RNA sequence: AGUAGUAACAAGAG
RNA sequence: CUCUGCU
């Protein structure tokens, strides 16, 4: 645990809630005013979220999922599924978004377990994760620490505060606006070995007093569902072609890279990625949906899905008609307020409109 | 005795005494569900939360005496605290693991018997056979199937009565088992369930599952029997089919139904062949039902069906020339009839389209408790002589004959709520619906049918609507014989090239025309093992696979169509499609499409790959010259006429230009590779026979014209015609 | 199968 | 002897009273 | 199954404005016979209330407008791409061991 | 190189990849704090759409009521609650004409349901407002409280067991001049009795409880839902029964059918419209919800529809069907918890109940709440706001879809009397309408006619979020149709993972969910294997049931390791006992106990499947091998799973937070009730399997059964003379206890 | 502080 | 000092 020091009592919001008293005992208080229900103050989009997504779509040399062993395959369909699952696991285990899935799931499950078991004490929770490097080694890695505060979580929306301290090699000075909520300390020097030689680099510690709700932790533990949202879609995009060709096209799609889908935009135009790139991109999208989940994301996703259907009808020469398009746009735009993920999705949708009607 | 002691203790407590005394047995159903706790809205979150506390589980108080409070490691298995809202105490999962580890073992030989259904699943999966997996454009249709076949002989109520007998013999009440099946199953179950400590409630629930039939609407693609539905996830997929044969015995009814379906599909497909007998023989020798070859099931399955009979005749097996209807086996002793659909209005002001049999004919009706001789004309019961053993059997035979007559008063006798479409709006069989309705109640039918004067016909006393025998009066054309008149003989027959079955004398016994036109679903998965695997599939599958085959072979199909289209049209791969094309319109559609193809060939440019794909299947049949103009081509699909539009985009046949992909009935069929020689340039020249499509109208050659009347144009002149989805276009009668 | 595509996070120190 | 190969519908009849 | 007392008053009050009693409304609706009331009302309604269809062409959809406040800041519970990890060769295994002793 | 997942739609059509547009991996947006603001906003909005109606004051409850029926015709496209009685009656008449006898047959079916429906039917349903406690209670608990109060008040006509008798008692209660209830106050437990006047009981019998819909996806802003009292639900059940009977007879009404029944019915109907449409006719399909549908479906129009439907029926049947719309037209909406006021300078919290908003000063509120309170103050009465117009989260979904389908049928060419015509599908507030007309102008004219007719009937199409395209692709109740329904797996993602019933039920449910998704939602086999692996991992972590051979440390690890060493056949161990996972695509339909039965050790098999283990607890048959699952969209679903009852079929701890509240007595009463019921089952084993019957008290039935059982056991020799003597003496003692009292 | 967003948590009841 | 973590 962690002695309840002044610094932890402040960072974890100890005794910050007002005392709950009967209304008749405080009706005469001068500034007794209803809670503040002001509209979230809107913010702007920044390139850092796009860089975060770009990295989440990257390939890592270390495997991140070690799945249990299912019953031995007997049916020929089971063998085909096993081969396809081998391809999917090879493509996904090395995805950075899979690392995000694992670290988030571990953090959320540890936080919830500590929250339930130790509801009065500040608990130290290391940020651990497990990978298998491409040489078979099974390195156990530490990302930092989480000091969970008091966790008398009554409602599913009740908040437990925790101080998160993460190591990093990125100087916040470069992009201060991204780290408005962090107090970053320079705590070490890391002698990184590179191709030319060795370079000495500072090592910082991003510290912030974050918070999480019981429902948020519960959905964090189930971040592995993202793996399905992506992989199922990929399978749905493979099976269709395999039905058309009357053959199993998993090998052709993964090894031969015959089929590519428009997956990104560069200055040269639209870039086409293979099935693996598309799988990683969808996995990253689902992972970020889980990480940056919020009512803004849900509302924008629904309304933009409706607009996507309209644009698809336009693309299919179904001469779509609208009764109030400006109303639909206003409904969509009302869901873009603060969350960087939703703003990035809105910019993505704008780009897709630009490249879809040209 | 423990329970009476507990009752005495409860009466001792004042408040519990008041509850017990005041509340009645009827009011128990209400206070039994009296709970302060509310259903958890997100149980997953609560469970994740509660697995972190020490004692999330609740167990009976007795646990405290039959499990140590802590194990050798000191971890507290259970606690003293009492569960909220009950007398159960709190317990940790450690307690459960401890019980499974070093707990009091007992005998479990009874478990397979009480959980018979689950262990039957295990056993029939153990002995199942796995064939190759085939990647095909699977077309799954949503339809009601059975997940629990139940004990067919026993209706739900009989199953409940048997369950009460077996599990709660004293609480049966006044009920007594009458059906012999009830007695035998009750006996065997009681013998098996001897000294079964399992909770009676669980035994009752498992027996309900085992005995009571349960159905479910599920998207399926193979057999609809339970043995195939439970493994539906394993067998049928989006793009693949896993040929699987569940082990164990198979219900004879399911095999009979699947054989009927397979025979119907094979004969319907074989009619459109150039050599129907040889084609039918090949599909019989290449088809398997439920993993069993179809060649060797006919010689061992006597199910009566004009299609089954045609198949048997093709193999030299003696046929019966009989067919089931309303539970009675009908054998046409004399007469002949022709099928033709016709619309009728029922007595409940509902409009039906029923298949009337034109022609005088005579049948012999054989039933389990009745036998009759019938003579009928078109929607007219000329005569009926019944010989039922009891009044109920006589009434059943009379009602079946009445419905089989298809008489107008029969149709107009419908009263009350009778629906001819299920909750999925699928068209039910009108004859079966009428049979069910009239068997439920027949007073109106007999009242509205008519009475005929009857003389003293020896041993043929008349019957009246009230079911009492009468001598002077009787139901029109209905007599009851006491001679117990009571066909099965299998007469050897010769079947010609065109599947016309003739006996020794030479009269046509069976022909493909009288084969049923319904497209039913097999109870057992049917596998076809030729090069084109989809010959005997349903309508949607045939359409999708035909267009997919055209797409795949498009490289050679183009060249064959350009230099030798007659052989392209001959291509057998289009025959099942033609089987879907109505017989009446087959020749005219073929002629129209062939003329359009020839004009497309003659006209320089104007090549349209998508149009050729759309219209090629219709060209298989021999041409029939005509001047009629077709706005759409019709194909039969489960009793509905799907209209493939000649010009434009329709749900049946779609070409997405953005993806350059063709979808049929919502199922992808592939993409068409870009053809530099297409060059549509607006002008199509492959829509109207003898007309060229200039394009958008210009309102100078005429306001608009209809497709059919447009034939008035002689030659050369240009006019505006309303062709397509409200898109008037300019056209001209081709120079030649 | 080795995935491919056409270390400040996890360096060697 | 006399047997029904396949009997559809509910059967019976309420007319008998 | 009668309606009387309090339910009678509630029924009387729960009627269209012109009617005054439940039995009167029942008599009116029982004798009701369609006579083109819907068409007459459709004629009466102003022409402005209509479901005008504006075609959605390739030039119809404008780009979405994003808020123009201060740039959005990181809100994830942990660093995503900037996170640095201190690891060890120790193979051990996932879920095995004491995370603190590993840390 | 900026990767953009949305650009995937440039190649894959939106529908085929619609699953990507669902963020359901993340947590749904929950509601924090009170729902009083949302309820006030709903009441004000409902009264705003009907402001041009007639204002009256109820003579019984004394609350102001607003009647928009036959109000001024709409002059703008905004939602309007001015429904025309003539137009709705005309729509119903034409529905009857086009479907002869539908009303008559439906009325007879409802007649038989009403005859054969018992009070116990009201036990189904959840979170039913309990007027006796002014809070939401389980439907069975609220029903029991209401029955007890009625009995204490002399309403002793409900013991017949028939629902209609209970409704008669409900009316008799409202007609009573006074009422007596029992409430607990702690200051020590005090079973106080409260006397309610006629007007107060009337207000609290028409009251509608309100809360905030939690875990609702696709909406940025939260909305308030409502649950009715016990008096209302009785008539609501019959009304819904009749409306559902009518709906089953309508081709365009897909609400009663659900799941794959719903999808098949919709597919068939859309196919029929595409078929019967003329080839030369231009065809279009409109997708849209109806804006403020619940707020505008006036209950007076529902009364008119019921009265028309019940034409020529027995007067008592008309009464039984028409009572519910009457009560709803005079309904009241509870505000809710209230608000929370904070003082930063003094740093204190307080919660102000919603009952004291009719008098509290307005300076304590922010602007929005200030104006909502100002606008709703006239409607506030005894802590509830009068909500006569509109239908706040009404349960008349069946009746509403009947009205929608009636308007939908109004589009037949025999009714339009023009070239254009329309049909489609209706379900609650959602509709998919197909228009066929020779030209685009005809399509537009038909669209305008349908929209204006809906405005006439009170249905307001949402032009904001509805769009029209060429027939062939559309959307309906989150079902995306693209020339054929496409599987949208993202909807079923939340169902995956640990359900949280118990170890056995949760394994069975997980494997069954994977299998069902393979069958229905196009879950490929490799993805199925993935889902199985991930579910097993999550199951093991949640239940601390990792394999014994593993070194993972958990409070259950020691016992699992000991069991692992104990067993000879490791493969036979269940996953809950550290055994390996033998599941695969082959055997997703087989319960684990049966799958591993042959591999189980004999002693382990006996211990696991010991019927006398204390962990297994069995309630009535209706709660056996079944679970309630909540999908991302739609109401609760009853999912049945195949599971062998073993020691793992235990019950999780029950929320004890009621122990430190004034209402603990209800919990105590529940305990005692169970103590009695379980003993009744000890005397009548079939009570659980099928509901028992009788009029005598439980004690009489049990003692008579004990006596007869003793005599039979003696005759069979199962008990000796002394045992029979003791049983008889105890029975006589029980008789004396009952007599003395 | 911080979570979060139209109202709340930052423990609550004895 | 006791109780509760969906009441
Ligand atoms: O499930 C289908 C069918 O198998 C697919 C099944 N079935 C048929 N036979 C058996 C059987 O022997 N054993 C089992 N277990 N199942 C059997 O029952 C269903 C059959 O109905 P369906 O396929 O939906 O349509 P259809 O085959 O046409 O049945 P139905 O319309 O009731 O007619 C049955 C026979 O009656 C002939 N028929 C009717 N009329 C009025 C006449 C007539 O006036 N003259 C003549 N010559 N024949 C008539 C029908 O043509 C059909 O042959």
């Amino acid at each position: 645990n962690m002695k309840k020091t002044s610094q932890l009592k402040w960072a974890l919001g100890e005794n910050m809630a007002p005392e709950k008293v009967d209304f008749e005992d405080c009706k005469d208080v001068n500034d007794l005013k209803q809670y503040d229900s002001d509209e979230p103050e809107p913010r702007s989009l920044a390139c850092w979220i796009q860089s975060e997504f770009n990295k989440a779509c990257e390939l890592t040399d270390s495997s991140w999922v070690e799945l249990d062993e299912i019953g031995e395959d007997v049916a020929p369909i089971e063998h085909i599924a096993s081969m396809r699952r081998n391809y999917f696991t090879a493509e996904v285990s090395h995805c950075r978004a899979t690392e995000y899935i694992m670290k988030g799931v571990y953090i959320n499950t540890a936080l919830l377990n500590a929250s339930c078991a130790a509801m009065d004490d500040f608990q130290l929770i290391p940020m651990i994760s497990k990978c298998r490097t491409k040489e078979g080694r099974r390195k156990t890695n530490l990302y930092g620490f989480i000091i969970k505060g008091r966790s008398h979580l009554r409602n599913d929306t009740d908040v437990v505060n925790f101080v998160s301290m993460e190591f990093s090699l990125t100087d916040p000075r470069l992009e201060p606006h991204k780290w408005e909520k962090y107090c970053v300390l320079e705590i070490g020097d890391m002698l990184l070995r590179t191709a030319v030689g060795q370079v000495s680099r500072p090592m910082f510690l991003y510290v912030r007093t974050n918070g999480t709700s019981k429902i948020k932790m519960k959905w964090g533990m189930e971040m592995r569902r993202c793996l399905l949202q992506s992989l199922q879609q990929i399978e749905s995009m493979i099976e269709a072609e395999s039905s058309v060709k009357e053959k199993d096209l998993t090998k052709e799609f993964f090894e031969n890279k015959s089929e590519t889908w428009p997956i990104g935009e560069s200055p040269k135009g639209v870039e086409e990625g293979s099935i693996g790139k598309v799988c990683r991109t969808l996995l990253a999208k689902s992972v970020f949906n889980s990480l940056y989940a919020s009512p803004q994301l849900e509302g924008f996703s629904a309304e933009s899905r409706k607009l996507l259907l309209i644009v698809q009808a336009l693309r299919d020469n179904l001469e779509p008609g609208t009764f109030d398009l400006e109303g639909l746009y206003e409904a969509i735009e009302e869901c873009l307020i603060n969350d960087p993920w939703v703003l990035l999705n809105a910019s993505w949708f704008n780009s897709f409109l630009t490249h879809a009607l040209r | 005795m423990e329970r009476i002691k507990e009752l005495r203790d409860l009466m001792s407590q004042s408040r519990t005494r008041e509850i017990l005394t005041k509340t009645t047995v009827d009011h128990m159903a209400i206070i039994k569900k009296y709970t302060s706790g509310r259903q958890e809205k997100n149980p997953a979150l609560r469970m994740k939360w509660m697995m972190a506390m020490k004692y999330p589980i609740t167990a009976d108080k007795r646990i405290m005496e039959m499990i140590p409070e802590r194990n050798e490691q000191g971890q507290t298995l259970w606690s003293k605290t009492n569960d909220a809202g009950s007398d159960r105490v709190m317990v940790s999962p450690l307690a459960v693991t401890w019980w499974n580890r070093n707990g009091p073992t007992t005998s479990t030989v009874h478990y397979p018997k009480v959980y018979k259904t689950y262990f039957e699943k295990v056993e029939r999966l153990k002995h199942g056979t796995f064939g190759p997996v085939h990647f095909r454009n699977q077309v799954k249709i949503r339809r009601r199937v059975d997940i629990n076949p139940g004990h067919a002989d026993l209706s739900a109520k009989e199953a409940q009565d048997v369950i009460m007998e077996v599990v709660f013999p004293n609480e049966v009440g006044a009920r007594i088992l009458t059906s012999e099946s009830q007695l035998t199953i009750t006996k065997e179950k009681k013998k098996e369930l001897q000294d079964c400590k399992i909770a009676p409630l669980m035994v009752a629930y498992m027996l309900e599952r085992e005995l009571v039939r349960k159905t479910r609407f599920l998207p399926v693609a193979g057999g609809t029997s339970s043995v195939y539905i439970e493994v539906l996830h394993l067998t049928q997929g989006t793009c693949w089919e896993q040929m699987y044969t569940p082990g164990g015995e198979v219900r004879n009814d399911d095999v009979d139904q699947s054989l009927i379906i397979a025979a119907r599909n094979i004969v319907r497909r074989a009619t459109v062949s150039a050599d129907p007998l040889a084609s039918l023989l090949e599909m019989c020798h290449s088809t398997q039902i439920g993993g069993v070859r179809m060649v060797d099931i006919l010689r061992q399955n006597p199910t009566e069906e004009q299609a089954v009979d045609i198949c048997k005749a093709a193999m030299g097996l003696r046929i019966s020339s009989s067919f089931s209807f309303g539970g009675f086996t009908f054998k046409r002793t004399s007469g002949s009839s022709v099928k033709r659909e016709e619309e009728v209005l029922t007595g409940n002001l509902q409009t039906l389209k029923i298949r009337v049999h034109e022609g005088y004919e005579e049948f012999t009706m054989v039933g389990r408790r009745a036998t009759a001789i019938l003579r009928k004309a078109t929607r007219r019961l000329i005569q009926l002589i019944v010989s039922g053993k009891d009044e109920q059997s006589i009434a059943e035979a009379i009602i079946v004959a009445m419905v089989f007559s298809q008489e107008d008063c029969m149709i107009k006798a419908v009263r009350g709520d009778l629906n001819f479409v299920n909750r999925a709006n699928q068209r039910l069989n009108p004859m079966h619906q009428l049979l069910r309705h009239f068997q439920k109640d027949a007073k109106v039918l007999f009242q509205n049918w008519g009475i005929e004067p009857i003389d003293n016909v020896m041993g043929m006393i008349g019957i009246l609507p009230d079911m009492t025998p009468s001598t002077e009066m009787s139901l029109r054309g209905v007599r009851v014989s006491k001679m117990g008149v009571d066909s099965t003989e299998r007469v050897v027959v010769s079947i010609d090239r065109f599947l016309r079955v003739r006996d020794q004398r030479g009269n046509v016994l069976l022909s493909p025309e009288e084969v049923s036109e319904t497209q039913g679903t097999e109870k057992l998965t049917i596998t076809y093992s030729s090069s084109m695997m989809w010959e005997i599939n349903g309508p949607e599958s045939v359409l999708v696979n035909t267009y997919q085959w055209i797409i795949r072979n498009w490289e050679n199909v183009k060249i064959q169509w350009s230099q030798d289209p007659t052989m392209l049209y001959n291509k057998m791969e289009f025959e099942p499609f033609q089987s879907l094309v109505p017989k009446a319109a087959r020749g005219q559609y073929s002629g129209f499409v062939r003329v359009l193809f020839q004009q497309m060939r003659d006209v320089l440019g104007t090549f349209d790959t998508v149009q050729i794909i759309k219209l090629l299947p219709f060209a298989a049949a021999p041409p029939e010259q005509s001047r009629m103009q077709f706005s759409s081509l019709t194909v039969n699909v489960r009793g509905s006429g799907m209209r493939i539009v000649v010009r434009g985009n329709s749900p049946v046949f779609n070409y997405n230009k953005a993806t350059k992909r063709l979808t049929v009935l919502g199922k992808d069929a592939g993409a068409l590779m870009e053809d530099p020689d297409e060059g549509t340039a607006g002008v199509e020249s492959a829509v109207l026979r003898g007309f060229l499509i200039l394009g958008k109208e210009n309102k100078r050659y005429g306001p608009a014209l209809s497709i059919n009347e447009l034939s008035n144009l002689a030659k050369g002149e240009k006019a505006n015609v309303l062709i397509g989805q409200g898109d008037v276009v300019l056209v001209m009668k081709r120079k030649r | 199968y080795s995935p491919t595509s056409p270390s400040p996070t996890s360096p060697s120190y | 002897a006399a047997a029904a190969a396949f009997a559809a519908a509910g059967a019976a009849a309420a007319a008998a009273a | 199954f009668e309606i009387t007392g309090t339910m009678r008053r509630l029924a009387d009050q729960s009627l269209p404005p012109n009617f005054s009693s439940l039995e009167n409304f029942r008599a009116y609706v029982d004798g009701f016979e369609p006579n083109g009331c819907i068409e007459g009302k459709l004629s009466q309604m102003s022409k402005e209330v209509n479901a005008r269809i504006e075609p959605f062409l390739r030039t119809t959809p404008r780009p979405l407008r994003l808020p123009d406040g201060p740039p959005c800041s990181q809100r994830s519970k942990f660093l995503l791409m900037d996170a640095l990890k201190l690891s060890i060769e120790d193979p051990s295994h996932e879920g095995e061991g004491i995370p603190l002793y590993d840390a | 190189m900026d990767v953009n997942p949305t650009l995937l739609f440039l190649k894959v059509p939106v529908q085929n990849a619609i699953s990507t547009t669902f963020p359901y991996t993340g947590d749904p947006p929950y509601s924090h704090g009170t729902g009083t603001g949302y309820t006030m906003d709903t009441v004000n909005r409902t009264h705003k759409y009907s402001e041009k109606g007639k204002w009256t004051t109820n003579t019984e409850t004394g609350a102001p009521q607003l009647n928009p029926i036959d109000g001024p015709l709409p002059e703008d496209n905004e939602p309007s609650g001015y429904a025309q009685t003539d137009c709705v009656l005309e729509a119903m008449a034409f529905l009857e004409e086009s479907h002869p006898g539908i009303f008559e047959n439906s009325c007879l079916e409802t007649m038989e349901i009403v005859q054969q429906t018992r009070v116990d039917k009201l036990t189904q349903g959840r979170q039913t407002y309990d007027w006796t406690l002014n809070r939401n209670q389980p439907a069975a608990t609220a029903l029991a409280n209401t029955i007890e109060v009625f009995r204490s008040n002399g309403l002793t006509a409900n013991e017949s067991g028939r629902l209609i008798d209970f409704l008669k008692d409900v009316m008799d209660s409202m007609d009573k001049e006074e009422m007596e209830i029992t409430t607990h106050f702690q200051r020590t437990i005090g079973k106080k009795k409260q006397r309610l006047n006629k007007r107060s009981y009337l207000i609290r019998a028409l009251t509608l409880n309100t809360m905030t819909k939690d875990a609702e996806r696709g909406k940025l802003k939260r909305r308030a839902i409502a649950t009715p009292g016990m008096q209302i639900r009785g008539f609501v059940y019959f009304v819904e029964a009749l409306a559902r009977s009518i709906c089953e007879k309508l081709e365009q009404s897909g609400l009663p059918v659900g799941g794959n029944e719903k999808k098949a019915k919709l597919a068939n109907v859309v196919r029929k419209m595409m078929t019967n449409s003329q080839d030369t006719e231009l065809s279009f399909t409109i997708t849209g919800d109806n804006t403020k549908w619940n707020e505008n479906q006036n209950p007076r129009m529902f009364l008119a529809m019921i009265t028309y439907i019940t034409r020529n029926q027995p007067e008592w049947f008309r009464n039984v069907l028409s009572i519910a719309p009457i009560m709803f037209s005079n309904k009241m909406a509870r505000l809710g918890k209230g608000y929370m006021f904070e003082s930063k300078s003094m740093k204190l919290r307080t919660q102000v109940p919603a009952e004291m908003l009719a008098n509290i000063d307005l300076k304590y509120f922010n602007k929005s709440t200030r104006e909502k309170i100002e606008k709703i103050r006239p409607l506030l009465i005894d802590g509830t706001a009068s909500l006569s117009p509109g239908m706040m989260m009404g349960m008349f979904n069946m009746l509403s879809t009947v009205l929608g389908v009636s308007i939908l049928n109004l589009g037949q060419k025999k009714y339009t009397k023009t070239t254009y015509w329309w049909d489609g599908l209706q379900s609650s507030d959602d509709f998919a309408l197909i228009v066929n007309a020779p030209n685009h102008e005809g399509i537009q004219a038909g669209v305008d006619r349908f929209y204006r007719t809906c405005k006439l009937v009170g249905i307001n199409m949402s032009k904001k979020k509805s769009y029209i395209n060429r027939t062939g692709t559309f959307e309906f109740t989150s079902f995306f149709y693209r020339y054929g329904f496409v599987a949208n797996f993202s909807m079923e993602l939340p169902s995956f993972g640990v359900s949280g019933i118990n170890e056995s039920a949760d394994m069975s449910v997980g494997v069954t969910v994977i299998k069902n998704n393979m069958i229905n939602n196009d879950l490929g086999p490799a993805t199925a294997q993935m889902a199985l692996q991930l579910f097993i991992k999550d199951y093991r972590y949640t239940y601390r049931c990792h394999r014994g051979d593993t070194q993972i440390q958990t409070r259950r690890a020691f016992e699992l390791k000991k069991l692992w060493e104990q067993t000879r056949s490791k493969a036979g161990l269940l996953v809950s006992d550290g055994g390996p996972n033998l599941y695969n695509i082959r055997n997703l339909h087989i319960p684990e106990v049966c799958l591993k039965w042959e591999l189980m050790d004999e002693d382990y098999q006996g211990r696991l499947c010991n019927p006398m283990n204390p962990f297994v607890s069995h309630k009535e048959i209706d709660s056996v091998n079944n679970a309630v699952v909540m999908p991302a969209h739609g109401p609760a679903k009853s999912m049945e799973y195949d599971a062998v009852a073993t020691t793992h079929s235990w019950i999780p701890k029950r929320n004890r937070s009621i122990l430190n509240t004034s209402q603990r007595g209800i919990l105590e009463d529940e305990q005692m009730y169970q103590k009695c019921c379980n003993l009744f089952e000890k005397f009548f084993p079939s009570s659980s399997y099928r509901r028992p019957v009788g009029i005598s008290s439980m004690v009489e039935a049990m003692v008579s059964r004990a006596r007869i059982d003793a005599r039979i056991d003696f005759e069979s020799g199962r008990i000796k003379k002394e045992e029979f003597a003791e049983i008889m003496k105890i029975c006589s003692t029980i008789e004396e206890l009952r007599r003395q009292k």
